[PDB]
C-alpha cells in the first residue's frame, strides 16, 4: 500500500531531479558565458512547489505534461458529509485495475483480507472490490532500514 | 524588462520592493533595472506614488523578528522624523531602516546596524548617517504610549 | 647595493646569452670580451575656414627632442585622474636622477596638471 | 527672479573635413592620449580654456569643458590648429553647439514630494536611483535637476537662451514648492 | 516522508559537477523545514493556521530549505568551498496534526482556540483551501 | 536571509571588472593581421570563423573583411561550411 | 621583438656602444648584437621584477602628458621624491611607463 | 612561418609596388630586400624563382626579371 509518504516521495524525487537539471543548465549557460553563476538565482523553487501542490490538487501523478501515464483519483476531496464518511475516507484503499489487476480480477473479497481490509465496506457499482477500506486495528507499515 | 515590470507592479500594487530586492531575485544589476523602470514608465505613461518610510515596515520588522509594538515604534519615528524634516534627501529606505534601529535599539528584542543593513539593503554606514540625524529628537520621534526597554536618554550614541 | 645588483645583472646576462652564443656558434672569448669593454664604458570673424588669425597657441616643442633630464622607466599598474590631478599607481621600475641609478618596487605618485 | 544661470560645461562639435592618423596624432601631440582598447577617439586636454577634445578619425572633434560659446569656439579651433600643426588639413567647418550645462541655487530648500506630485506628467522622482529630482521641460527641452539643498542643474539646451527661459519657468514653481 | 525520505533524497542526488577550464561542484547535505507560513501583499511572513488556509483558499505549505556546497576549482592549485546555508527550494505542502503541522501536540483547549475541531483526526492536506486526502 | 538586497551580484560584478580590464579589441593593421593569419595557417588547413577570432584577436566584422578579400569560405558535408585560410 | 624599455638608458647604451665597438672590430655580426640586446632586455626585465623589493614615493607637478601604443609619457615639473631613507629634489622628470 | 610566411609578403609587396606606377620589373633579391625577408630559405628562393613567379596569373616574366600583369587586368 502505496500510503502519502511513499507517493509524496516518489513525485519529490522527479521534481528534484527537475531542480538539479533546471540548476545544472542555468549554471552550464553561465559557465560556458565565462561569468560564474549564482546559486539563488539558479535555484527554481516553483518546481517543487508547484509540482506538488498540482499532484495533490489535481489527483495527476508525474508531471503536468506526462498526464497520459499519470495515476488519477489518488488525491481526492475529503468527504465532510459525516464524521464516519470522513473517518472512511481516510481510511480509503485504491485497487487500481492497470495490466496487471487484468490477469486476475481483484474484485472479488479474497482469504486474506481478514482482518486487513473489512469485508463489508466496497462502493456499489463500478467500483464494487476495488475501492477498500482498513480494518480498524489494521495497520500499514512505514518501513524502516534492514542494516 | 521583466525585473523592472515587477517593480513597477509592486509600486502599483502599494507594497513596494526596493531596487536592491528586486535585484537580489533578478540576474539584472539594479541600474539596468532603474533604466528599464524609466523607459517603462515613458513608454506606457504611466505614474507610480512616491514610496513612502512605512511601506518597508512591515516586510523589514517581520523580517528582523521584531515585535508589533517595535514596528509601530520604527513606523511612528519615520514618519514623524520626515514630517519634521530632520532627514530633507534621505531615502526613505535608509530612514525606515534608521528608526527600525532606533526602536529596536529601544526595545528588549536589539538588532544591530549589520542586520538593520542585510535586511533593509542599506549600508550600516547609510544607517548611521540617518541614524546620528534622528537621534537628537528620539524623545519626541517615539511614541507617547511606548515603553522603553532601554530609556531614550540612553540610546546608543554614534 | 646598486654595483652588486649590476654584477648580478651581469652574471645573468652571460648566463642567458651563452645558450645563444653556442646556438649561433661564435668562440665563446666574444663574452670576455663583450664584459670587458662594457665595464670599461661604464665606469567678427564671419570667415571661419582660416585658422591663422591665432599666431603662437603652442609652447616649446624640443622638450621631447632633447631628452637630456632625468628620465624614469616604469610599468605602471593603474593611472587614473579626477578633473585636478593624476594619481600613478606604478610598480617596479628604474629611474636615472643627476646621473644616479635608482631602483624601486612599488611607488604612489600625485600630481597637478 | 534675480538668479541667472551659469554655464558649468558647454559641448560643441566641428568637423575638421579630413581623415586622420589618430596613432600619428597620439604620437605627436603634446597632450593626447589614445586607447583604441577603450576608446575610438583620440583625447587632448588644453588648460587655458581648460577643455578637452574628442578627435575621431573621420576629421569629426567634439569639445567639452567650456564655461561658455566663445571659450568652446576658441579650444575648437586651438584643437583644430593643433592638428593642422600635426601635418593634417585640418578646417573649422560647421561648428555647433550640440549641448550647454549649467548650474543655480535658489537660495532656499524645496519639497522635491510636493512638487513630483504636482508636476507628476513631468517629475521623476525616485531617491534610490537618484537624490534629485529629474523634471523634463517641455516647451523648452531641458531636463532640470532639483535638489532638497535647492541646487537646480539645467541640461539639453542648445544656446544659453534656452536655458535662462527654462530657469525663468522654473523658479516660480520652485518658489511654490519652498520648504 | 518528511523526515527522512525527503533528506534521503536530496543527499543521494549526485553532486552537480559542472565544466568550462574552471570546475564547479554543488553538493546538498541537510534539509530545513519551518512551520506553515503565508507570506502577505506586504511580504510580512506570519504563521498559517489550517482555519485561515481553508477560509482564505490557501495552500498547508511548509517552506523548504537545503543546505548547498559549492566548491570551484580554477587549475590554478587554489580551491575555493562555500557554503549557502538554508536556501530555499520549494514548499512542501503538510499533513494537518502530523509532527510538522501547528497543530502538533497542542491539548483539544488550544484547538478550540484555534477553531480546529479536537475530534478532527487530521491526515489529510489544505490545497487552495480543499481538503485533500491521499487514498492508498 | 535568502535573496538579500543587493545592488549587483558578486559574479556579475566580477564579469564587468574583469571586460573592463581587458578592454574591446582594437583594429591592427592589414599588413599585420595578414601575417598573423598566413603565419597561423601552417598550423591547420583550416580554422573556424570563432577560433580564427580568438588567434587573431581582431574586431569580428574587420577580420570578416579582411578574410573576404583573401580568403574564401568551403561548404564542407561533415559538419558545416567553414572558412580556409587558402585564398585559391 | 621584446618591450624594450630600458635600452634608453645609461646601462643600455653601454651595451649598445660595447656592441658597436666590437662590430667595428668585426668580432661579433649585428645579428648576434641584436640577439645580446633581445637577451639582456629579457634578464634586465626578470631581474627588476624580481631582485627589487624597495618602496618609494613622490610628489610633483605635471607638465605633459601622453599615451600612445600603451606607453605612457608623463612629464612632471618640480619632482620631490620621499623615501624612508633619503629625499630628492628635481626640476624636471619624464616617466616612461608601460604595461 | 616557414615556406608559408614570406612569398605572402613578397606578393603583397609587388602588388603595392605596382600602384605607384612602377611598371618596371623587380629581381627576385631585390624584392626580398624591401621585403625583410633577405633570410629566406635557400631552397624558398628557388622555389619562389621556379614554381610561385611563373605559376601565378599575376607576375610576368621579362627579360628574365619579373613585373606585374596589368595588361590582363582590365583598366
Amino acid at each position: 500500500l502505496d500510503l502519502a509518504g511513499p507517493l509524496l516521495a516518489f513525485l519529490f524525487r522527479g521534481m528534484f531531479k527537475n531542480l538539479l537539471k533546471e540548476v545544472r543548465i542555468y549554471a552550464q549557460k553561465f559557465i560556458d558565458r565565462g561569468k560564474d553563476f549564482n546559486l539563488e538565482l539558479a535555484i527554481k523553487t516553483r518546481i517543487i512547489s508547484d509540482g506538488l501542490k498540482y499532484s495533490l490538487a489535481t489527483g495527476n501523478w508525474g508531471d503536468q505534461k506526462k498526464a497520459h501515464q499519470a495515476r488519477a483519483g489518488v488525491s481526492q476531496v475529503l468527504n465532510r458529509l459525516t464524521f464516519a464518511s470522513t473517518l472512511s475516507h481516510l481510511r480509503r484503499l485504491n485497487s487500481p485495475i492497470g495490466r496487471d489487476g487484468k490477469l486476475a480480477k481483484p474484485r472479488q473479497l479474497h482469504n486474506t483480507l481478514w482482518g486487513m481490509v473489512c469485508p463489508a465496506e466496497t462502493p456499489e457499482g463500478h467500483a464494487v472490490g476495488l475501492v477498500k477500506n482498513l480494518a480498524l486495528m489494521a495497520y500499514i507499515s512505514v518501513g524502516s532500514q534492514p542494516s | 524588462i521583466a525585473s523592472a515590470c515587477l517593480y513597477i507592479a509592486c509600486r502599483q500594487e502599494g507594497v513596494p520592493r526596493t531596487f536592491k530586492e528586486i535585484c537580489a531575485v533578478s540576474r539584472i544589476s539594479k541600474k539596468e533595472i532603474g533604466r528599464c523602470f524609466k523607459l517603462i514608465l515613458k513608454a506606457l505613461e504611466t505614474s507610480v506614488d512616491l514610496i513612502t518610510t512605512g511601506d518597508f515596515m512591515s516586510r523589514f520588522c517581520s523580517n528582523l523578528c521584531l515585535p508589533k509594538q517595535v514596528q509601530m515604534a520604527a513606523t511612528h519615528i519615520a514618519r514623524k522624523a520626515v514630517e519634521l524634516d530632520l532627514v530633507p534627501g534621505r531615502s526613505p529606505i535608509s530612514v525606515a531602516a534608521a528608526a527600525i534601529y532606533m526602536a529596536s535599539q529601544a526595545s528588549a528584542e536589539k538588532r544591530t546596524q549589520k542586520e538593520i543593513g542585510d535586511i533593509a539593503g542599506v549600508a550600516d554606514v547609510t544607517i548611521r548617517q540617518s541614524y546620528r540625524l534622528i537621534y537628537p529628537r528620539a524623545p519626541d520621534l517615539f511614541p507617547t504610549d511606548f515603553k522603553f526597554d532601554t530609556p531614550v536618554d540612553k540610546l546608543p550614541q554614534l | 647595493t646598486v654595483p652588486k645588483l649590476y654584477r648580478s645583472v651581469i652574471e645573468d646576462v652571460i648566463n642567458d646569452v651563452r645558450d645563444i652564443f653556442l646556438d649561433d656558434g661564435v668562440d665563446e672569448q666574444v663574452l670576455m670580451e663583450l664584459k670587458t669593454l662594457w665595464e670599461n664604458k661604464l665606469m567678427g570673424q564671419v570667415e571661419e575656414e582660416p585658422l591663422n588669425s591665432e599666431d603662437d597657441v603652442s609652447d616649446e616643442e624640443g622638450q621631447e627632442l632633447f631628452d637630456t633630464e632625468n628620465v624614469v622607466v616604469c610599468q605602471y599598474d593603474k593611472i587614473h585622474r579626477s578633473k585636478n590631478k593624476w594619481k600613478f599607481h606604478l610598480k617596479d621600475g628604474i629611474m636615472n636622477l643627476n646621473g644616479r641609478d635608482y631602483i624601486f618596487s612599488k611607488a604612489i605618485g600625485d600630481a597637478e596638471w | 527672479s534675480g538668479i541667472v544661470p551659469q554655464l558649468q560645461n558647454i559641448v560643441s562639435t566641428v568637423n575638421l573635413g579630413c581623415k586622420l592618423d589618430l596613432k600619428t596624432i597620439a604620437l605627436r601631440a603634446r597632450n593626447a592620449e589614445y586607447n583604441p582598447k577603450r576608446f575610438a577617439a583620440v583625447i587632448m586636454r588644453i588648460r587655458e580654456p581648460r577643455t578637452t577634445a574628442l578627435i575621431f578619425s573621420s576629421g569629426k572633434m567634439v569639445c567639452t569643458g567650456a564655461k561658455s560659446e566663445e571659450q568652446s569656439r576658441l579650444a575648437a579651433r586651438k584643437y583644430a590648429r593643433v592638428v593642422q600643426k600635426l601635418g593634417f588639413p585640418a578646417k573649422f567647418l560647421d561648428f555647433k553647439i550640440q549641448n550647454m550645462v549649467g548650474s543655480c541655487d535658489v537660495k532656499f530648500p524645496i519639497r522635491l514630494e510636493g512638487l513630483v506630485l504636482t508636476h507628476q506628467q513631468f517629475s521623476s522622482y525616485e531617491p534610490e536611483l537618484f537624490p534629485g529630482l529629474i523634471y523634463r521641460m517641455i516647451k523648452p527641452r531641458i531636463v532640470l535637476l532639483i535638489f532638497v539643498s535647492g541646487k537646480v542643474v539645467l541640461t539639453g539646451a542648445k544656446v544659453r537662451a534656452e536655458i535662462y527661459e527654462a530657469f525663468e519657468n522654473i523658479y516660480p514653481i520652485l518658489k511654490g514648492f519652498r520648504k | 516522508f518528511i523526515q527522512m525520505s525527503v533528506q534521503r533524497i536530496v543527499e543521494d542526488a549526485p553532486p552537480i559537477d559542472l565544466q568550462a577550464p574552471p570546475r564547479y561542484l554543488l553538493k546538498f547535505e541537510q534539509i530545513y523545514l519551518s512551520k506553515p507560513t503565508h507570506w502577505e501583499r506586504d511580504g510580512a511572513p506570519s504563521p498559517m493556521m489550517p482555519n485561515e488556509a481553508r477560509l482564505r483558499n490557501l495552500t498547508y505549505s511548509a517552506p523548504l530549505y537545503v543546505d548547498i556546497t559549492k566548491t570551484v576549482i580554477k587549475e590554478g592549485e587554489e580551491q575555493l568551498q562555500t557554503q549557502h546555508q538554508k536556501t530555499f527550494i520549494g514548499k512542501i505542502p503538510i499533513m494537518l496534526r502530523s509532527t510538522y503541522c501547528l497543530l502538533n501536540g497542542l491539548t483539544d483547549r488550544d484547538l478550540c482556540e484555534l477553531n480546529e475541531c479536537p475530534l478532527d483526526p487530521g491526515g489529510y492536506f489544505i490545497i487552495n483551501g480543499s481538503e485533500k486526502v491521499l487514498i492508498a | 536571509t535568502n535573496y538579500k538586497p543587493v545592488a549587483n551580484h558578486q559574479y556579475n560584478i566580477e564579469y564587468e571588472r574583469k571586460k573592463k580590464e581587458d578592454g574591446k579589441r582594437a583594429r591592427a593593421d592589414k599588413q599585420h593581421v595578414l601575417d598573423m593569419l598566413f603565419s597561423a595557417f601552417e598550423k591547420h588547413q583550416y580554422y573556424n570563423l570563432k577560433d580564427l577570432v580568438d588567434i587573431t584577436k581582431q574586431p569580428v566584422v574587420y577580420l570578416k573583411e579582411i578574410l573576404k578579400e583573401i580568403g574564401v569560405q568551403n561548404v564542407k558535408g561533415i559538419h558545416k561550411n567553414t572558412w580556409e585560410l587558402k585564398p585559391e | 621583438m621584446a618591450y624594450q624599455l630600458y635600452r634608453n638608458t645609461t646601462l643600455g647604451n653601454s651595451l649598445q656602444e660595447s656592441l658597436d665597438e666590437l662590430i667595428q672590430s668585426q668580432q661579433i655580426t649585428p645579428q648576434l648584437a641584436l640577439q645580446v640586446l633581445l637577451q639582456f632586455d629579457k634578464a634586465i626585465n626578470a631581474a627588476l621584477a624580481q631582485r627589487v623589493r624597495n618602496r618609494v614615493n613622490f610628489r610633483g607637478s605635471l607638465n605633459t602628458y601622453r599615451f600612445c601604443d600603451n606607453v605612457w609619457t608623463f612629464v612632471l615639473n618640480d619632482v620631490e621624491f620621499r623615501e624612508v631613507t633619503e629625499l630628492i629634489k628635481v626640476d624636471k622628470v619624464k616617466i616612461v611607463a608601460c604595461d | 612561418g616557414y615556406k608559408f610566411g614570406v612569398l605572402a609578403k613578397i606578393v603583397n609587396y609587388m602588388k603595392t609596388r605596382h600602384q605607384r606606377g612602377d611598371t618596371h620589373p623587380l629581381t627576385l633579391d631585390e624584392i626580398l630586400d624591401e621585403t625583410q625577408h633577405l633570410d629566406i630559405g635557400l631552397k624558398q628562393k628557388q622555389w619562389l624563382m621556379t614554381e610561385a613567379l611563373v605559376n601565378n596569373p599575376k607576375i610576368e616574366v621579362i627579360d628574365g626579371k619579373y613585373a606585374f600583369k596589368p595588361k590582363y587586368n582590365v583598366r
